[PDB]
RNA sequence: GCGUGUGGC
DNA sequence: TATCCGCTCACAATGCCACACGCGCTGCTCGGCCGTTATTCGCAGCCC
DNA sequence: GGGCTGCGAATACGAGCAGCTACTTGTGAGCGGATA
């Protein structure tokens, strides 16, 4: 039986049929521990287990299949798998492997992985025939994500101003230049909100990196995708780990020929990470900061790329200014050349409550035109000329107050005439 | 019968012995008379490590063997050569090669 | 028995170790390959 | 056989000749891997083997020819050769050596070199007698460079302003100040097609520091010519050492009596990069350089000088300027003087959307009289005389205007009477 | 732990 | 087919005592592990 | 009364394998081996 199944179901139901097949009192162990508890027990009558997870390989060789219960660490629901599978069907760090397992024996601490049934959405003995990521040519941004939904409610618009300021594609590669306390969580809900509308074809995937574990239940159950999260009660060792494994899994997937978008909050916590992490080298910069080990961080981020033969990959970053360190800063200062697509956000229109506070002028896209028609482009060209001689406040609200009477761009522009 | 005699040497030098062989009889140009001396004994499996994936991409229990027609004279330069420890085979000195199924088992284990 | 065997530290990188010790490496490495070319469906002359 | 013929062809053939002649399934290694595999398979079967690369020497004396397939790095397809043939045919780094190989024996990990047949385009034993490039006699520029297309289609003119801002010959020393977002990927467009056009006897070279990868994969498919490349994906010490290679080859072609020239952006990032590999001298700048970081980068500028013997190097490099940190800023300030050829661009017209964004007075050229005729250099004169009383952006766009009509510039000359 | 060399009863 | 006869191999070489030194580098080949076991500190019985 | 020490609770590629003699005589038993 499939182990997902008996994860996501709530623990009372695990106790219940943990009873039913003559087990102990299971409301003592952790949720992990009551499913493999339950997952044992059901294994011990001699039936067929299946199991699914992203393949992490070990220093020796061999390799486990971690789920998606604790971000995909070391626990004791992983599958181990020998080095032989890893060889025969050619498994990365990433590929999410799903088939035929059987339960740990007796000296065994970990599921053994024996019959591969789909790797990576796809045919097993397909993923043998494959181009590595480091190996195909990337491109621009041709199809456009439009991210407008089209209905006009008091949120919507938020998107809107996206497709008014920086318009989006695929394989482009995005960041937000916020101060802290602006809204991006908010403007998140909405862009994820618009890729679970729009576009559901892509893999929509939202990263969390040192926050909050309340915006982390909040996406978790608000957009029908995965969300993988690291809170600050963790280390930033995990942080580094779910950044390996979270850009593996991106790799293999658009090696796969699939569309996969990686939502970050945030990059500056994430390179704090990589800073933490990182051996000494003797060349440290202002804000604390090492000559060395913001090369992960880039490396993480700049894997956005349009794909010749097929796929793209996206990323969507956070990072934080006006935070008072110089570290974060001279973050946003390397990091500011690395990206193609930026949403730059005044705390100076948060503080006067005008909702959302982006920065028009500042913000912009990278060969923007490969993504709207000529006429299109042109009325865009000419949106930037009427908001750039005017002010910050006053050319926002003047945006909003445009927006409020009507719900497509396109009948915006259609009324700009 | 282009045949796959078997045979132990060195251990360890095992690849030394292989490459050996293989100069020897590229030197004297015997193409027509010997073959390969079991190449294949690369198994990519390795100790992959964090941050350095230096890969021997080397396992296997040796015995470098060479596939060869049955001669006295072939038989003495293969063993003019060093690292003839033993030139294993049921016999006094003129050892029987072994079936085809075990050819297609090696095979497998190479194409793995 | 380990202590009974001779294995002392000796000064440096090297130590005194028997010379039954390396007889003993050697049974237990040819004892493992043996396990490993039956394993493997190994012709009869190299198991030999 | 020959492996750039090999490594320029896609991978499903290097697969289907791979079982052609009896190999594994090669839809699973990299395309160096791929190529590598399949040069030892066609090597195997007893014939001679051809090989082509740029030499790099190594601390111990031996030598290694790079392939451009990773910008020259280090790789299972380099070459390795002996010091006993770069002290016979006195090799250096730079040098494009090809001749016959074979391959890797066994304990060997690269090919060997035992045939020499061209070195530098040109014959083995012609590379003994020559004259090392710190030797000969720098000049000003004589010969004239016309970047005009003559067609005069709507961005044939971009190169025209060139030819009446800033003219350009060989030899000389170019770089352009432009704050970001101004247009400098299109111009150095403009300027690779004029190139390839008007004059394309003399090599076409462009090193790509710190940049997108789509703007890499453009390039390299725009021009016919060698494009070498190196993202932010990679180290600084992948930069310098890109750096240390094509300046090296560029010398060697120089001192094989050839006009090279070297488009660079950016040498702002250049500098960051040497700033980022060069040890701590203990004297920090404003911005964060350091004091002795900067030689480096001035000589790999300044080694751009017109021969008196043969041939001529000339460079084209693009700096960064309105950033936020007094970095580039300073970058700017002591290489402001380094070179003899300036294209200052106003972001100010960039944001009117009028193309090419170049500022006429600010720009020009050094000793520019030895390019130009004596009447031809007057009219240059009469036109800073015209355009040096008006304004920036109605200059600009009086300029485009004019040219407009013509496509010629001594037809346009020939209006302005 | 031994081996080797040297010397002595 | 029995009776010695000739070729081949294992086994020995005091016992001790004293002093000193001497016991190599590199290219294939094989096995394989969690932050809940082992480290470290707070607390109290027992002798000085 | 206080130091000394036992007792229980809180907590977070590297090893291995392997390579690059011919002045000893005597005593005993074991294994072919020739011839009636
Ligand atoms: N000659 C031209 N014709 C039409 N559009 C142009 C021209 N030059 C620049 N552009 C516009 O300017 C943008 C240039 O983008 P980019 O190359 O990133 O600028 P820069 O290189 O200055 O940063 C394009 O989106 C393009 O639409
Ligand atoms: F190429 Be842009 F000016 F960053
Ligand atoms: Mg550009």
């Amino acid at each position: 039986m499939n182990l997902t199944e008996l994860k996501n179901t709530p623990v009372s139901e695990l106790i219940t049929l943990g009873e039913n097949m003559g087990l102990e009192n299971l409301a003592r162990m952790r949720k992990q521990d009551i499913i493999f508890a339950i997952l044992k027990q059901h294994a011990k009558s001699g039936e067929d287990i299946f199991g699914d997870g992203v393949l992490e390989i070990l220093q020796d060789g061999f390799g486990f299949l971690r789920s998606a219960d604790s971000s995909y660490l070391a626990g004791p629901d992983d599958i181990y798998v020998s080095p032989s599978q890893i060889r025969r069907f050619n498994l990365r760090t990433g590929d999410t492997i799903s088939g035929k397992i059987r339960p740990p024996k007796e000296g065994e601490r970990y599921f053994a992985l024996l019959k591969v049934n789909e790797v990576n959405f796809d045919k097993p003995e397909n993923a043998r025939n494959k181009i590595l990521f480091e190996n195909l040519t990337p491109l621009h941004a041709n199809s456009r994500l439009r991210m407008e939904r089209g209905n006009g409610s008091t949120e919507d618009l938020t998107a809107r101003v996206l497709d008014l300021a920086s318009p989006i594609g695929r394989g482009q590669r995005g960041l937000i230049v916020a101060p802290p306390k602006a809204g991006k969580t908010m403007l998140l809900q909405n862009i994820a909100q618009s890729i679970a509308y729009n576009h559901p074809d892509c893999v929509l995937m939202v990263l969390l990196i040192d926050e909050r574990p309340e915006e982390v239940t909040e996406m978790q159950r608000l957009v029908k995708g995965e969300v993988v999260a690291s809170t600050f009660d963790e280390p930033a060792s995990r942080h580094v780990q779910v950044a390996e494994m979270v850009i593996e899994k991106a790799k293999r997937l658009v090696e796969h020929k699939k569309d996969v978008i990686i939502l970050l909050d945030s990059i500056t916590r994430l390179a704090r990470a990589y800073n933490t992490v990182v051996p000494a080298s003797g060349k440290v910069l202002t804000g604390g900061v090492d000559a060395n080990a913001l090369h992960r961080p880039k490396r993480f981020f700049g894997a956005a790329r349009n794909v010749e033969e097929g796929g793209s990959l996206t990323i969507i970053a956070t990072a934080l200014i006006d935070t008072g360190s110089k570290m974060d800063e001279v973050i946003y200062e390397e990091f500011k050349g690395t990206g193609n697509m930026e949403l730059h956000l005044s705390r100076k229109i948060a503080e006067k409550r005008v909702f959302p506070a982006i920065d028009y002028n500042r913000s912009g896209t990278r060969k923007e035109e490969l993504l709207t028609t000529q006429e299109e482009l042109q009325k865009m060209w000419i949106l930037r000329k009427i908001i750039h001689p005017m002010g910050e406040i006053d050319a926002m609200e003047f945006l909003i107050n445009k927006l409020a009477m009507t719900k497509t761009n396109d009948d915006f522009f259609e009324m700009m005439k | 019968k282009k045949r796959w005699y078997v045979v132990q040497a060195f251990s360890g030098f095992e690849g030394r012995v292989a490459t050996s062989l293989r100069e020897h009889i590229k030197l004297h140009n015997m193409e027509d008379l010997f073959g390969e001396v079991m190449v294949p004994t690369e198994e990519v499996v390795e100790i992959r490590g964090g941050q350095r994936r230096k890969s021997e991409r080397k396992f296997f229990p040796g015995y470098v063997l060479v596939q060869m027609v049955m001669n006295d004279a072939s038989w003495h330069l293969v063993r003019s050569v060093p690292r003839v420890m033993g030139f294993i085979g049921g016999t006094s000195d003129r050892p029987a090669p072994i079936s085809d199924k075990e050819v297609d088992a090696i095979m497998n284990r190479l194409q793995q | 028995p380990p202590d009974l065997r001779p294995l002392v530290p000796l000064d440096g990188g090297r130590f005194a170790t028997s010379d039954l010790n390396d007889l003993y490496r050697r049974v237990i490495n040819r004892n493992n390959r043996l396990k490993r070319l039956l394993d493997l469906a190994a012709p009869d002359i190299i198991v030999r």
